[PDB]
RNA sequence: CGAUGUUGGAUCAGGACACCCAAAUGGUGCAACCGCUAUUAAAGGUUCGUUUGUUCAACGAUUAAAGUCCUACGUGAUCUGAG
C-alpha cells in the first residue's frame, strides 16, 4: 500500500485551520499554568544539603551580549541567557543509568505538536506538558532528586556562583586546513604555483601510510563544547535572565545547557544556594527584581569616584 | 594520476547500483480534481495552467491591436468582456477588450 | 603597537635624539616575549649608529577604551639603569603610566603634560 | 560561510543582479503576470512588494519618482504605476503579489519555474490550490468540537 | 517667527539590524534610562565640541578633563562610544570614550554644531589648525529656534598619501577641498569604483520608523514614573 | 639504467635518548651565589635578523633553552630552482 505523504494542514478546511490553532494554544496555557504549584501537588521529600552533592541544571536560550562594569573600574562582558520553559521530564534510578549518580531529564523551550514524532507526542501527553525542543541528561545525586514536571526558573542560580555552559558551537561547514587547524600557508608571490593554502606534506616516506591522527580538511564547528568557570554576575527574576561572564559557545537564539561548575576550586559551593532548587511558592516572599553581585556597579548607583 | 588496474565488473556493479545512485520514487503525485490529469501536491496542474496561458495570450494579443504604438499603455484599469455581455456601471471608465468566443467556465465575472 | 624595524619619534631633549641624521631612528628589538610592544614597554633603538634602550609612551594603534591615541610613535630614551637621558618631556604622556611607579619613577618625574 | 546572507548571486555580479531584476520588474508592471525561474522570481517578489509602497507615496514625492525612474526602464509605465497600480492597492498592506510554482519548463535545462502576478489583474485566474470543503468527513468531525465548545464557553 | 518642535533620539537607541530577540534590546534600554537619570548626557552631533570629566585614580586631583571635537559616534545600546580629537603641543590625541562608563562624572557640550559629514575621520590628514581647540574655551549657549545650525567649513589637506582614500565614492566626503589637492585625472580614476545601483536597491534600506515610536513611549514613561 | 628525479629552504612533522630547558637526586678542591661531574625521566618546548645558493661558520639582539641524530642524509603525482 503506497500511502501518500500527509501533513497536519493538508485536509483542514479554511474555516477550521484557525480553530485547530486555537485548540492547541489553549491546551498549552492550561497545562503550563497547572504546574505552577510544585509544593502543592505532593512533591518528593526534600533532604538537607550534604557534602559532595550535585544540583540540577537548566536549559536556557542565548539572547546576546552586554557590557558590564565592576566597582574597581574594570569592564566585563556578560551573555544574556534566558530560561523560557524549563521542566524536569523523567527521573532515572541510580542503578539504571550509571551506577553512581541518578539522572534527571530536562527539556527545552516549547515547540509545536504538529512537527514531532508519534512517540515524542505520546510521551508528553502522559505527563501533561507541551513538547520541548532540546532534551538533556543531568547527573544528580540521590539527595537532590526532583519530582518530574516541576518547573525551574533562573533563580535556581544565585549571583556569585561559577557555572558551566554546554551547547553546539557555530558550524562553519567544510573548511580548509588553514582555517580548521591554523597551519601556516605557503608564500603568495615568490614563484609559488597553485599552492597558497594547502597543508603540504602529510606524512613521511618510510611509513608509506597516513597516521590516524593526521590533520586533514573536513567539517568544522558543529560539535558539542563546554565552557568552564563562568561567573554569574546578575540574575533577573521576572524575565528569568542569567548573566554569565565571558563568551558561551553557540550562536544567538540557541539552547544552552547550564550546570554548576565542576572545577576542583568550585566544589561544595552550594551550601548557600537553594537546594534542590528554588521553589517560589515555599518562600511566600517576593524576590528583588534584579539580583546583583557585590562587585557590580548598578545602573542606579552614583558614578565611580576613586577618592 | 592513472589507474593501476582494471576495475572488475563485480566492483562496478556494486558502485553503479548503490541505493543512493538509484532513482527515488515520488509519493506526492495526485489527480487534479478539475481535469482528472496528474499533478504534484505543491505544483499547479500542468493542464489547467496551460489552459489559462493559452487564453491569456489571446487576451494580450487583442490588447496589442488596441494600442498600435510600442509605448502606448492605458492610464486606467482594464476589463475583459466576451460575446453576449455589456459593460457594467462599475466597469465604466475602463478600457474594454472584446473576445468573440463565449465566456469560459473557469473565468468568473464580477 | 611598535615592533621590529619601525621608525619612531623621540620626545625628550637629548643630544642624540635631536641631532639630525641621514637614517631615521629605527627599532631593533622589543623586550616583550611577543614581537610587538605596547604603551609602557621597553624597546631597543638604533640611533646614529649606536644602540640605546627606550620606553614607548605613545603609539598609533587603538587600544583599550579611555586610553589616548597619538599620531606618532613616541619613545623616550633610557639607560641600563632606568634613568632617562633627557631633561624634560614636552609631548603629552598617557596618565596610565603612573600605575607603575616602582620602575617608572624617574621617567614620570620629568614629564610635563599628562593626558 | 553564508550565514545571514539574504540576497542571491545572479548574473555576472552585483550590478548584473539589479539589471536582471530591473527587466523582470518592468515586465511584471506592464503585463501584471510573468513567469521565470523560481530563484529569480523569489528575489523579484521582494522588490515588487516595496515598489507599490513607493507608489503609494504619491506622484509629487521626488524620491518615489526617482526610484520609479530607475526600476521602470520603459518610460510609459511610470504613469501607469502612479495611476493604476497605486490607487488599486489602498486597503492591504503587504498582500500585493502571489507566487506559485509552475511545473518544470519543457526544455533541456528543466528549470524550476514560478509565476508572479499582481492582485486583481485583468487576466483569467490561476488554478489556485483549493482547500477541502467544510462538508468533508474530517472537517465535519472537527466542527462538532467547535459547536460544543461555543455552546458551553 | 515660530518655534517648531522636533524630537531628538540618541543614535545608540536605534537597535541594529539582524536577528536578536527584541527582549534583549528592552533589557539594555531599561539600564540605559536608569543611567541617564544620574548622568545627564546632552544632545550632541558629530563635529560638536565636548568636555568630558573622568575619574582617574593616579592623578593629583581624581578628576580629569579633556576637550575636543567629536570625530564620530558609533555603537548601540549600553556600549555606545564617541571619539574626541584635540591637538596639544603639536601632538594629536584621540580618545574613544564610553557614554555609559560609570567613571564619567559629567559631559558638557561647549559648542553644539553639525557639519557636512557624519564621520570626521579625515581630520587626521587635515592641517593641524583644523584640530587644535582651546582647552579653556567658554561654553556657548544657543536658542532652541536655531535647529542645530550646520557649519559649512571646507578643510584643506596634507599632500598624499592619506590615512584612507577619501577620493572614493564609498565615503561620500564633501567637506574637503578636492580641487586644491587633486587634479582632474585623479578624480576620474576614483569614479571607477562608483556604484550607482546602491542608492536604488530598495531592499537594503532599514525602515526603523515603527521601532522608534515604540521606544519613545518607554522613554517618556520613564520620566513620568 | 623498456628511468629509484638529484643540494638547500617553505608547509607538515613521525620517532630515538647518547637530554639543551623544564622536574627529582648523589659527589665535589660544594659556605652562600655562580659552577664542574654523575644517576633517573622523552608528556611539552627548543627565537628573530646582516653576508653566502648554501647545510656549515662568523657577527648583532634575545630567550627557561636556541639539544644531538634517524626518517629514500623525511617530505618536488604539495610548492620553490638561487646552486
Ligand atoms: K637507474
Ligand atoms: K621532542
Ligand atoms: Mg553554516
Ligand atoms: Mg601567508
Ligand atoms: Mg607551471
Ligand atoms: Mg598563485
Ligand atoms: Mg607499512
Ligand atoms: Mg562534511
Ligand atoms: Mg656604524
Ligand atoms: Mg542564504
Ligand atoms: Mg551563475
Ligand atoms: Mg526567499
Ligand atoms: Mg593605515
Ligand atoms: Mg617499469
Ligand atoms: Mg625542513
Ligand atoms: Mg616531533
Ligand atoms: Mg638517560
Ligand atoms: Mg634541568
Ligand atoms: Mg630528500
Ligand atoms: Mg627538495
Ligand atoms: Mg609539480
Ligand atoms: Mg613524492
Ligand atoms: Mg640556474
Ligand atoms: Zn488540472
Amino acid at each position: 500500500h503506497g500511502k501518500s505523504v500527509t501533513w497536519w494542514d493538508e485536509h483542514l478546511s479554511e474555516e477550521n485551520v484557525p480553530f485547530v490553532k486555537q485548540l492547541v494554544s489553549d491546551e498549552n496555557k492550561a497545562q503550563l499554568a497547572s504546574k505552577l504549584c510544585p509544593l502543592k501537588d505532593e512533591p518528593w521529600p526534600i533532604h538537607p544539603w550534604e557534602p559532595g552533592s550535585s544540583r540540577v541544571g537548566l536549559i536556557a536560550l542565548k539572547l546576546g551580549m552586554m557590557p558590564l562594569w565592576t566597582k574597581d573600574g574594570q569592564k566585563h562582558v556578560v551573555t544574556l541567557l534566558q530560561v523560557q520553559d524549563c521542566h524536569v521530564l523523567k527521573y532515572t534510578p541510580k542503578e539504571n543509568h550509571n551506577g553512581r549518580m541518578a539522572a534527571l531529564t530536562v527539556g527545552g523551550k516549547t515547540v509545536s505538536h504538529f512537527h514531532k514524532s508519534a512517540s515524542i507526542l505520546e510521551f508528553y501527553q502522559e505527563l501533561g506538558l507541551p513538547p520541548k525542543q532540546k532534551v538533556k541528561i543531568f547527573n544528580v545525586t540521590e539527595n537532590a532528586v526532583i519530582k518530574p514536571g516541576t518547573p525551574l526558573y533562573a533563580a535556581h542560580f544565585r549571583p556569585g556562583q561559577y557555572v558551566d555552559v554546554t551547547a553546539k558551537t557555530i558550524g562553519k561547514g567544510f573548511q580548509g586546513v588553514m582555517r580548521r587547524w591554523g597551519f601556516k600557508g605557503q608564500p603568495a608571490t615568490h614563484g609559488q604555483t597553485k599552492t597558497h593554502r594547502r597543508p603540504g606534506a602529510i606524512s613521511t616516506g618510510d611509513v608509506a601510510r597516513v597516521w590516524p591522527g593526521t590533520k586533514m580538511p573536513g567539517q568544522l564547528g558543529n560539535i558539542d563544547r563546554t565552557a568552564f568557570g563562568l561567573k554569574v554576575w546578575r540574575i533577573n527574576t521576572k524575565h528569568n535572565i542569567i548573566y554569565v561572564n565571558g563568551s558561551v559557545p553557540g550562536h544567538k537564539n540557541c539552547l544552552v545547557k547550564i550546570k554548576d561548575s565542576k572545577l576542583p576550586a568550585y566544589k561544595d559551593f552550594c551550601k548557600n544556594l537553594p537546594f534542590p532548587t528554588y521553589f517560589p511558592d515555599g518562600d511566600e516572599e517576593a524576590l528583588p527584581e534584579d539580583l546583583y553581585d557585590e562587585n557590580v556597579c548598578q545602573p542606579g548607583a552614583p558614578s565611580i569616584t576613586f577618592t | 594520476a592513472a589507474p593501476k588496474n582494471r576495475r572488475s565488473i563485480e566492483v562496478n556493479r556494486c558502485r553503479r547500483r548503490n541505493p543512493q545512485k538509484l532513482i527515488k520514487v515520488k509519493n506526492n503525485i495526485d489527480v487534479c480534481p478539475e481535469c482528472g490529469h496528474l499533478k504534484q501536491k505543491h505544483i499547479l496542474c500542468g493542464y489547467c495552467y496551460e489552459k489559462v496561458r493559452k487564453e491569456t495570450a489571446e487576451i494580450r494579443r487583442q490588447m496589442g491591436k488596441q494600442e498600435g504604438g510600442p509605448f502606448r499603455a492605458p492610464t486606467t484599469e482594464t476589463v475583459v468582456l466576451y460575446s453576449g455581455e455589456t459593460p457594467s456601471e462599475q466597469d465604466q471608465g475602463k478600457r474594454i477588450i472584446e473576445r468573440e468566443r463565449k465566456r469560459p467556465s473557469w473565468f468568473t465575472q464580477n | 603597537a611598535i615592533q621590529k624595524m619601525t621608525r619612531v619619534r623621540v620626545v625628550d631633549n637629548s643630544a642624540l635624539g635631536t641631532t639630525p641624521y641621514h637614517r631615521p631612528p629605527r627599532c631593533i628589538h622589543v623586550y616583550n616575549k611577543t614581537g610587538v610592544g605596547k604603551v609602557g614597554d621597553r624597546i631597543l633603538l638604533a640611533i646614529r649608529g649606536q644602540k640605546k634602550k627606550a620606553l614607548i609612551v605613545g603609539h598609533r594603534m587603538p587600544g583599550p577604551r579611555m586610553t589616548p591615541r597619538f599620531d606618532s610613535n613616541n619613545v623616550v630614551l633610557l639607560e641600563d639603569n632606568g634613568n632617562p637621558v633627557g631633561t624634560r618631556i614636552k609631548t603629552p604622556i598617557p596618565s596610565s603610566l603612573r600605575q607603575r611607579e616602582g620602575e617608572f619613577s624617574k621617567v614620570l618625574a620629568i614629564a610635563q603634560n599628562f593626558v | 560561510i553564508s550565514h545571514g546572507r539574504v540576497f542571491r548571486r545572479l548574473g555576472l555580479g552585483p550590478e548584473s543582479r539589479i539589471h536582471l531584476l530591473q527587466n523582470l520588474l518592468t515586465g511584471l508592471v506592464r503585463h501584471e503576470r510573468i513567469e521565470a525561474s523560481w530563484a529569480r522570481v523569489d528575489e523579484l517578489r521582494g522588490y515588487a512588494e516595496k515598489l507599490i509602497d513607493y507608489g503609494k507615496l504619491g506622484d509629487t514625492n521626488e524620491r518615489a519618482m526617482r526610484m520609479a525612474d530607475f526600476w521602470l526602464t520603459e518610460k510609459d509605465l511610470i504613469p501607469k504605476l502612479f495611476q493604476v497600480l497605486a490607487p488599486r492597492f489602498q486597503g492591504q498592506n503587504g498582500g500585493y503579489t502571489r507566487m506559485l510554482q509552475i511545473p518544470n519548463r519543457n526544455e533541456q535545462d528543466r528549470a524550476k519555474m514560478a509565476v508572479i502576478e499582481y492582485k486583481g489583474n485583468c487576466l483569467p485566474p490561476l488554478p489556485l490550490p483549493r482547500r477541502d470543503s467544510n462538508l468533508t468527513l474530517l472537517n465535519q468531525l472537527l466542527q462538532g468540537l467547535r459547536q460544543d465548545q461555543e455552546a458551553s464557553s | 517667527p515660530q518655534r517648531p518642535e522636533t524630537r531628538f533620539l540618541s543614535p545608540e537607541f536605534i537597535p541594529p539590524r539582524g536577528r536578536t530577540n527584541p527582549l534583549k534590546f528592552q533589557i539594555e534600554r531599561k539600564d540605559m534610562l536608569e543611567r541617564r537619570k544620574i548622568l545627564h548626557i546632552p544632545e550632541f552631533y558629530v563635529g560638536s565640541i565636548l568636555r568630558v570629566t573622568t575619574a582617574d585614580p593616579y592623578a593629583s586631583a581624581k578628576t580629569s578633563q579633556f576637550l575636543g571635537i567629536c570625530i564620530q559616534r558609533s555603537g548601540s545600546g549600553l556600549g555606545a562610544t564617541f571619539i574626541l580629537r584635540n591637538t596639544i603641543e603639536g601632538q594629536g590625541v584621540e580618545i574613544c570614550f564610553e557614554l555609559y562608563n560609570p567613571r564619567i562624572q559629567e559631559i558638557q557640550v561647549v559648542k553644539l554644531e553639525k557639519r557636512l559629514d557624519n564621520s570626521l575621520l579625515y581630520l587626521r590628514d587635515a592641517l593641524p589648525e583644523y584640530s587644535t581647540f582651546d582647552v579653556n574655551m567658554k561654553p556657548i549657549t544657543q536658542e532652541f529656534n536655531q535647529e542645530v545650525p550646520v557649519n559649512q567649513l571646507k578643510v584643506k589637506m596634507k599632500p598624499k598619501p592619506w590615512s584612507k582614500r577619501w577620493e572614493r565614492p564609498k565615503f561620500n566626503i564633501k567637506g574637503i577641498r578636492f580641487d586644491l589637492c587633486l587634479t582632474e585625472e585623479q578624480m576620474r580614476e576614483a569614479q571607477k569604483w562608483s556604484q550607482p545601483w546602491l542608492e536604488f536597491d530598495m531592499m537594503r534600506e532599514y525602515d526603523t520608523s515603527k521601532i522608534e515610536a515604540a521606544i519613545w513611549d518607554e522613554i517618556e514613561a520613564s520620566k513620568n514614573s
